[PDB]
């Protein structure tokens, strides 16, 4: 198979079929069963192949029959059964077919009805069983249907045929599914197997290329009715439907109806659902008696049979229900399509006279099945629902102690259940398809269902309402999805049809009748009357839930699915909703709620009325700007609009019902708050202060009680101690305030300052912070019972005293934000990053972004250049819309809220810190640290913070009170503490200075390392205002100080002209004012307040369940600390614990020297994990803050003492880890004057004398050595070179932070939106000031103008040791490197080297460096007693050594080595000396090292000849760097060239002689041999790699590398010999002398004898050649190229063997030779040499490369038909050919 | 989704 594919048999493998080969091919095709099916498979295979390689030889392999065998081995006897002979058939048929006659044979014996037989056939589901269980379901199916498609496409006769047979596979299954005498298992039929191997395989078949003829050919011949049929089948079994065999025929079907655009597919399973759908009418009709469910009572009389429900006699309704099923799943599948041809097709058939006729049974079945399961249902459930009767009873006594019944009739709830959710999925997809004239029938009848399910009342004997409340749960789940989208629009089709159809009167009714129980109480008594049935609290929540929907304007009005225009108003239905929804709501409105399901019914309610009392003033608004569907839409459309006296005094007497639902469901709350904003937004100021008086009255009256809830106890009257503790939490005024609070906080956070002026004017906020204040004793008391048990009530509290001082704070920066601006025209500006303008906006953007901005909106909508633009205040961008690019505005500069008084915040801060102590809860403990964020962020409050001993608790704390925000919020609490105005100052300056010189990016698009748009002073401001809401004072102070605006280059000399075009420029209304910094000016570091380091020193002792702060959080807390502020760094650097501090400390250390040695060095037993990293991190930090030398030098200085430390260790894996870890420090540190103390401080002489101090033989040393030469590398060549922005129960290293992305977070946190306003304010102070500045530095500039050895011998030493050393683990190329960039000096470069040198010729207790050099010792590699290195060890040493000098090259010892243990061209010569060394010359590796170091240098008759014995002695890489020394050594010198020729020809010749000998030798026994194959043990010493033609040839090479010898003897011996040789039998016994025949060649010819020898030895000289792959015109053999006669055929034939195009040649297959005559006989040499490939006119296309063979060889025939007269036989031979005389003709 | 119930 492999060759009929490969060329070089394309050429003759026409005569592999002429063989004997088809004969046995016949045999084993014909015995499938004896060999084997791989075996079968391979030899049809290879058939195959042959006839695609050659189909013209199809011919005669059906003259031999090998086609008619096959044909009987594939199709009338049984194929056998894999998945490999399956997938390979139709190949087989595709080449059996291929010659026409073979197509006639297939076609003969009704192929595909054996060939599709396969499918329904048990023997070879083995076959089609998923292998893997990876891969698809059917795979093997659908793989065969594919290769059928292709045999279809390719022989299209077939076609009608295979269709036909398609056909009768499903029929068969219909018969199989048709008749009792099968059952479907899981006697016995896989059906489900069989019908989904057919379904993949006719999906392959009929939708592949989608062509569409398969699925026309199929249709059309009736195909669709044996299809769909399958679906209906009686014996298929009860889970079917949503079995994988289901969802393969709705894919077939599917695929036919997208390929055909048919509606024969849907309109064929409507015809037969409607044929189903008549047969189970007796499950409408009930039992019209006390009875139960109609499948139980058909189940139950099924007399006694053990398994009913798998006989479709036994069960007919439930088989049907199955069928059923199937084709609701069929219809679901073909519904979800999204071609709008098909899904037109789709509503076309169901609007039919027969799709209104089923979809009308469909709807009868959905009310049938949802009663029949909720039935089935109470009657499995354990006799609870039921009251005590026999309503179903009665049949499950014939049924039948309780667990069987209940598993007898889950089977059938199943069946019920599935199928009413198809049936539901397939209404809702029709409601789908009918939105996106016959779909208006269909939404007809399916509102008419929505009306059915609304208004059916069940049988009069019904047992209990729940029966028909259960029914309307499922109905009004059902009406919601087919009324309205996901998303909540509505369909207004749909609304119009259930409006003017029904169901809106009903699902009203239904509300009434749920309420009043069938009218046996008011609807106004019945939700509180104790009898009301258990369901109806699920049913009103589901009620309530579908009427939000259809009241809100916002979906029903602005739906995408409108109607279009030509009558429904979609605003008379939500005035005919909102009234009828409103009187029931009343009837709820202040009811106690209900067991269950009663906060969802509260939240859906008061969302339907904030939704009316929103919409009746949009709705009043549109409707003053104002057969049957006609009639009952004009009915609707005079109704009465809701009065406006009725919202009127409800929106007054709501209050009530508003705190009774906070009193009984508390989280409604938020839903309360927008009804009454939507109140407050319908009414006067005149009500919201009513509404917000009568909250704060009820705050006040709970906190006055609560604060006399927490007298101090003292009569003893109560416990005091468990009584009050938890009275605190659990009164109701502590159950009140928690809702009161939060209300009030909410709408504070609405009405900001409305809210904040009736805070402020009731004095509440005095009561809640003396409440605070009291609670606290009873917390710590608490937590000295050890029981504590937070008051939900305070994070309420402290969060309205949060907002209370944000928006105290705001409205002052805002009211001096107003009395700075005009209120007439303020000017928006938007800001040009390009051109770095602030350009206006047009009139009428500018008004209405300043009308909505001044409203408080946060975005504006505006178009401008029909493109849309919104404003977001909260951010200030402009977001285009289209195009999502944010552009910054600014606003053009030119009720006081008295805040939280001194008193007030002491208090609260003691209240919080206390509240801190006793870990009160994690939501508590966000909200009192949040509250420190905003008050702290004054100093003298950070200070009281901090007096308090609170970093103290913060650090106790346990993470079961800790929360997501935890460590950035106490972070920027510490940050509060540290920023004393003085650090505060410098910290500003810093930024600043940082903002302006760097152009920093932004999330406005502003262009990274701009020079316009960066560098305003405008935008640098903007990106500032995080540092000027941290104080603004200190900001303006700063500014003012740092900060220039630029002035641009004169840009004309003169006085008069120029400059007053460069006033009128530079100080134009309109300019671009860049900023340049100031010259720093020498400020001195600010000395630390001492509460500061009482803060910063608990850290650093916290450094010596779980707790909240671990050691790593503590530790990247104070890298940030360090990196923003220099004097941190410096006071921790000073800092030093004291002894007995903690446990880990022994004695009195430095913080830094406990972290590099106690926290630092990894340790398997974890306390924090990734302290290590961290500790990392924090000494990076401190060493890049400069510090001066504060910092950085202590650091040094620690890192070295360390150092020294842990060498001095004794030997322990601590050691090893302490040392590693101290060396990625240094390594971190290190990646400028740090490296400059590291040199002053000898670090680097330590880290070279690290080996000296640890064990050599340790099995941890060269992991610590690599890591002590990473530094030493870097430095040698150095030298010689979260936060949540809302507190949840409210809403519903570059790795270091810098300061400014802190400030900013704090920012965001503490004032979100009102950052701008101070922006705004500190800019017009700053501007007023740099303008000034800028005019003044302008006028002086024209007043000016008018006027007018790294490391010592003993280190290196030590890293020669390590150079000695055999560890693999080591990292030598580190070392190499580390030693090269040291020997960039030049006087460590030569006592490197001469150290290097001297150990390799020395080669040929701290040093006691075993190694494992032989098998029974262990050899010591240094002997002292004057430093010998054991000859065992040696060859390591060597080896390392030469590698290092390699190195080098590419680019004393022993006595200081002792010293230790007691506590290029020059050496060129030793090197060459080296190799007569014993240890050197043994080895190879070691000489081929030496060797290419010689080579690398190389860019004196000893040495030489030592040099040329190697190659003649000896490694291919050696051979090549001799050659090389050689050479490039001879180019040195004349005097030199001139020895090594010589002595290389005196090795030549010394080889030659001792050749002869061998040779001699050789001859004499191949006489002795042939005198009486050829394995003469003379032939071995040649044969051998390293025998003497070997090294002769090698060195005559490199003679004739050096020519830009007397050996005559040896010449006539080689030729005797290799005469002698060829007389012999074998051959390939002349090979032995190949080596030496190249030798003579190379010799001989240069560049005769030699072609004498040639031809005395052609055939030798062939051998040669024919072997050799050099070209023989660039090898030396290229003289004989004029000496022909001298080779073989196939030698010349490899020696043989214009840009060329592929061309087309045009030709007619019965004029190939005329017509190739007319296109080409014309055509040039260079055309013909162009690649041709040949296309024969109206010819299939074929293989290119076979078309053209098949061209040449229909030439080469026609080139000997008689008719041309070109060529005639000889009359002799009669097969042979010559010139035709007769061709005058 | 809301045949659950009886699932």
């Amino acid at each position: 198979k492999k060759a009929i594919q490969d060329p070089a048999f394309s050429d003759g493998i026409r005569h592999v079929m002429d063989g004997s080969l088809p004969t046995s091919l016949k045999h084993i095709i014909s015995n499938a069963e004896y060999y084997g099916p791989s075996l079968f498979l391979l030899a049809t295979e290879v058939v195959t192949v042959f006839v695609f390689q050659e189909p013209s030889l199809l011919s005669s392999l059906q003259d031999n029959g090998l086609t008619d065998v096959m044909l009987h081995a594939l199709l009338i006897k049984d194929v056998p059964a894999t998945r490999e002979v399956l997938g390979s058939l139709p190949n087989v048929f595709s080449a059996l077919c291929l010659n026409a006659r073979g197509l006639q044979s297939f076609v003969q014996c009704q192929p595909f009805e054996r060939l599709f037989k396969v499918l329904l056939s048990p023997d070879y589901l083995p076959a089609m069983r998923r292998r893997r269980s990876s891969d698809p379901l059917g795979d093997t199916a659908s793989n065969l249907g594919s290769a059928v498609d292709e045999l279809m496409r390719h022989q299209p006769t077939l076609k009608t045929d295979a269709t036909t047979a398609i056909i009768k596979l499903l029929e068969e299954i219909c018969n199989l599914g048709r008749d009792p005498k099968y059952i479907c298992q899981k006697i016995p039929i896989p059906l489900m197997d069989y019908i989904l191997n057919v379904m993949k395989f006719v999906e392959s078949i009929l939708s592949n290329n989608t062509t569409d003829d398969h699925c026309q050919e199929f249709v059309n011949q009736k195909g669709l009715l044996p299809l769909v049929t399958i679906l209906g089948l009686p014996n298929l079994p009860i889970d079917f439907p949503t079995s994988a065999a289901c969802q393969a025929v709705a894919g077939v079907c599917k695929s036919i109806l997208t390929l055909s655009h048919e509606p024969k597919v849907l309109q064929e399973g409507l015809l037969q659902l409607d044929s189903i759908l008549s047969s189970l009418e007796p499950l409408h009709r009930p039992i019209e008696s006390p009875g139960g469910s109609v499948l139980l009572r058909e189940l139950a009389c099924a007399g006694n049979v053990a398994d009913a429900t798998l006989s479709a006699q036994a069960t007919p309704l439930l088989h049907a229900l199955t069928a059923a099923h199937a084709y609701i799943m069929m219809f679901v599948h073909t519904c979800r399509v999204g071609q709008s041809e098909i899904r037109s097709i789709s509503v076309n058939q169901w609007g039919s006279q027969l799709g209104l006729s089923v979809l009308s049974k469909l709807s009868q079945l959905y009310c049938s099945l949802v009663w029949e399961s909720t039935v089935l249902l109470s009657l499995c459930t354990p006799n609870s629902l039921p009251s005590g009767c026999e309503f179903g009873q009665a049949d499950m006594q014939k049924l039948v102690a309780m667990a069987a019944r209940i598993k007898q009739i889950k089977p059938l709830l199943s069946a019920s259940s599935r199928l009413g959710r198809a049936l539901a999925e397939l209404f809702g997809l029709l409601v789908k398809l009918c939105v996106g004239p016959a779909a208006r029938s269909t939404a007809s009848a399916l509102t008419k269902l929505l009306t059915k399910g609304l208004s059916w009342q069940p049988p009069p004997y019904t047992p209990t309402p729940r029966f028909r409340l259960t029914f309307f749960i499922c109905s009004v789940g059902f009406t919601s999805p087919m009324l309205f989208d996901e998303r909540k629009y509505p369909y207004h089709l749909m609304l119009q049809k259930f409006l003017c159809s029904g169901g809106h009167n009903a699902l009203f009714e239904t509300f009434n009748w749920a309420l009043s129980m069938g009218g046996k109480v008011p609807v106004s008594e019945g939700l509180e009357h104790s009898d009301l049935p258990d369901g109806t609290g699920e049913f009103l929540d589901a009620w309530l839930m579908l009427v939000e929907k259809m009241v809100n304007p916002t979906t029903v009005l602005e739906s995408p699915h409108s109607l279009p225009a030509k009558q429904f108003s979609a605003l008379r239905f939500l005035v005919v909703t909102q009234k009828a929804a409103f009187t029931c709501i009343k009837n709820l409105w202040n009811r106690k709620p209900l067991k269950v399901y009663g906060g969802r019914m509260a939240e859906s309610m008061l969302a339907i009325l904030c939704h009316i009392l929103r919409g009746e003033p949009v709705i009043r608004e549109r409707l003053s700007k104002e057969e049957e569907e006609a009639k009952c839409l004009e009915k609707f459309q005079d109704a009465d609009p809701l009065e406006q006296d009725e919202l009127h005094t409800f929106t007054d007497t709501m209050l009530p019902g508003c705190f009774h639902l906070l009193d009984e469901l508390p989280d409604t709350v938020y839903r309360v708050c927008d009804l009454i904003m939507t109140a407050i937004k319908r009414n006067g100021a005149d009500y919201r202060d009513m509404i917000l008086k009568q909250v704060v009255n009820q705050v006040w009256e709970a906190a006055d009680v609560l604060i006399k809830a927490a007298l101090p106890l003292t009569t003893s009257d109560t416990k005091t101690v468990s009584e009050w503790i938890s009275q605190m939490a659990t009164l109701p005024q502590a159950s009140n305030l928690a809702t009161r609070i939060l209300l009030l906080t909410l709408l504070f956070e609405e009405l900001k300052l409305p809210c904040a002026w009736v805070v402020e004017s009731s004095g509440i906020l005095n009561v809640l912070i003396k409440l605070l204040e009291v609670v606290q004793p009873c917390l710590q008391a608490a937590k000295e019972q050890k029981e504590v048990q937070t008051p939900k009530w305070i994070t309420p509290v402290l969060l309205l005293i949060d907002f209370y001082e944000k928006t105290a704070i705001s409205s002052k920066r805002r009211a001096q934000m107003t009395k700075y601006l005009q209120s007439n025209s303020n000017n928006w500006r938007w800001f040009d990053d390009r051109s770095g303008r602030w350009c206006s906006y047009s009139a009428s953007n500018n008004s209405t972004i300043d009308s909505a901005w001044k409203s408080g909106e946060t975005s504006v909508r505006f178009t401008a250049g029909r493109r849309r633009y919104t404003v977001q205040f909260t951010t200030m961008v402009q977001v285009n819309e289209e195009t999502g690019n944010r552009r910054p505005v600014m606003l053009t500069l030119l009720i006081l809220i008295q805040g939280l008084t001194e008193d007030m915040v002491t208090v609260l801060i003691r209240a919080c810190v206390s509240m801190l102590g006793v870990p009160v809860d994690p939501d508590t403990l966000h909200a009192t640290l949040r509250l420190c964020l905003r008050l702290t962020r004054d100093h003298k409050y950070a200070m009281m913070f901090a007096e308090l001993k609170s970093t103290r608790m913060i650090l106790n704390l346990t993470q079961s009170s800790g929360f997501n925000g935890f460590t950035p919020l106490v972070t920027l609490l510490l940050r509060h503490i540290i920023e004393d105005p003085c650090t505060l100052r410098h910290t500003m300056e810093k930024v600043v200075r940082s903002a302006a010189t760097s152009g920093a990016g932004s999330t406005t698009s502003g262009v990274v390392s701009g020079s316009l748009g960066s560098r305003e002073i405008n935008y640098i401001l903007r990106v500032l205002g995080p540092a000027a809401c941290r104080n603004p004072d200190i900001f303006t102070e700063v500014a003012n100080c740092c900060i220039r605006i630029a002035l641009p280059a004169p840009r004309g000399s003169g006085t008069a002209s120029d400059d007053e075009f460069e006033n009128l420029r530079i100080k134009g209304p309109n300019a671009v004012q860049l900023v340049k910094t100031t010259p720093l000016k020498p400020s001195p570091l600010p000395v630390i307040p001492d509460t500061i380091k009482e803060v910063i020193y608990d850290m650093l002792n916290a450094l010596a369940s779980k707790p909240l702060m671990p050691t790593s959080t503590i530790l990247r807390l104070l890298a940030e600390l360090v990196r923003s502020y220099v004097g941190i760094a410096t006071l921790i650097a000073n800092y030093s614990y004291t002894v007995g501090q903690s446990e880990l400390i022994k004695e009195d250390c430095s913080v830094l020297a406990f972290v590099l040695d106690h926290l630092l060095p990894h340790t398997q037993n974890a306390e924090d994990k990734d302290t290590p990293a961290l500790a990392r991190l924090f000494l990076a930090s401190l060493a890049a803050a400069g510090s001066g030398t504060d910092a950085q030098v202590a650091l040094v200085n620690e890192v070295k003492a360390a150092l020294g430390r842990a060498l001095a260790m004794a030997e322990s894996t601590e050691k090893h880890a302490r040392l590693q870890a101290v060396m990625c420090i240094i390594s971190t540190i290190m990646e400028n004057n740090i490296i400059r103390l590291f040199l002053k401080k000898g670090l680097v002489n330590d880290l070279a004398r690290v080996p000296h101090s640890l064990d050599l033989s340790s099995p941890n040393m060269a992991n610590t050595v690599n890591a002590a030469l990473k530094p030493l590398e870097t430095l040698s060549r150095i030298v010689n070179q979260n936060i949540p922005t809302t507190h949840p129960l409210m809403v519903r290293l570059s790795s270091i932070p810098t300061a400014l992305t802190r400030w900013t977070e704090e920012c965001k946190v503490l004032d979100a939106e009102s950052m701008h306003d101070c922006v705004s304010v500190v800019k017009v102070s700053i501007v007023n000031h740099l303008e000034f500045l800028r005019d003044e530095e302008l006028e002086e500039r024209r007043e000016k103008r008018r006027k007018q050895l790294l490391l010592d011998h003993e280190a290196l030493s030590c890293l020669l040791v390590l150079l000695f050393v055999d560890e693999p683990k080591l990292n030598t190329s580190r070392l190499h490197r580390v030693l090269r960039n040291l020997c960039y000096h030049a006087q460590t470069r030569h006592w490197v080297i001469r150290s290097l040198l001297s150990i390799l010729q020395r080669s040929s207790s701290w040093l006691s460096v075993s190694m494992d050099a032989a098998l029974g010792c262990r050899t010591n590699i240094f002997q002292i007693q004057t430093v010998h290195i054991h000859p065992q060890a040696a060859p390591v040493v060597c080896r390392h050594v030469l590698d290092t000098l390699i190195q080098l090259a590419k680019v004393d010892f022993w006595d200081l080595l002792v010293k230790l243990d007691n506590m290029e061209a020059s050496p060129l010569g030793q090197l060459m000396n080296m190799l007569s060394h014993p240890v050197i010359r043994r080895s190879s590796l070691l000489t081929e090292k030496l060797l290419r170091l010689l080579s690398l240098i190389s860019i004196g008759l000893t040495e030489n000849q030592l040099q040329l014995s190697v190659e003649v002695l000896t490694s291919e890489e050696g051979l090549e760097d001799a050659a090389n020394v050689l050479l490039q050594l001879s180019r040195g010198d004349s005097g030199t060239r001139d020895t090594v020729l010589k002595l290389l020809l005196n090795g030549a010749r010394h080889l030659g002689y001792t050749l002869c000998k061998q040779i001699g030798t050789l001859l004499a026994e191949l006489r002795e041999y042939n005198l009486e194959e050829l394995q003469l043990p003379s032939m071995s010493m040649l044969t051998s790699k390293t025998s003497t033609q070997k090294f002769f040839l090698r060195v005559l090479q490199v003679i004739i590398q050096l020519r830009d010898l007397s050996l005559d003897e040896l010449w006539d011996m080689l030729g005797e010999c290799l005469k002698e040789l060829e007389e012999s039998h074998d051959q390939h016994a002349v090979l032995v002398l190949q080596p030496a025949v190249e030798a003579f060649f190379l010799v001989h010819a240069t560049e005769q004898k030699f072609l004498r020898f040639a031809e005395t030895h052609r055939t030798v000289l062939n051998q040669i050649l024919r072997q050799s792959t050099t070209h023989l015109a660039d090898g030396p053999f290229a003289v004989l190229v004029d000496y022909i006669r001298v080779l073989d055929f196939d030698v010349k034939r490899k020696y043989f063997r214009l840009r060329k195009e592929d061309m087309a040649v045009h030709v007619r297959r019965d004029h190939v030779f005329e017509d190739s005559y007319r296109e080409l006989h014309r055509k040039s040499p260079e055309e013909m040499k162009n690649r041709l490939y040949i296309v024969f006119e109206g010819e299939e296309g074929q293989d290119a490369g076979g078309l053209l063979r098949e061209w040449y060889m229909i030439i080469s025939r026609e080139m000997f038909n008689p008719m041309y007269a070109l060529f005639r036989t000889s009359p002799g031979d009669r097969v042979t050919y010559t010139i035709n005389p007769s061709s005058h003709c | 989704s809301l045949w659950d119930r009886f699932s």
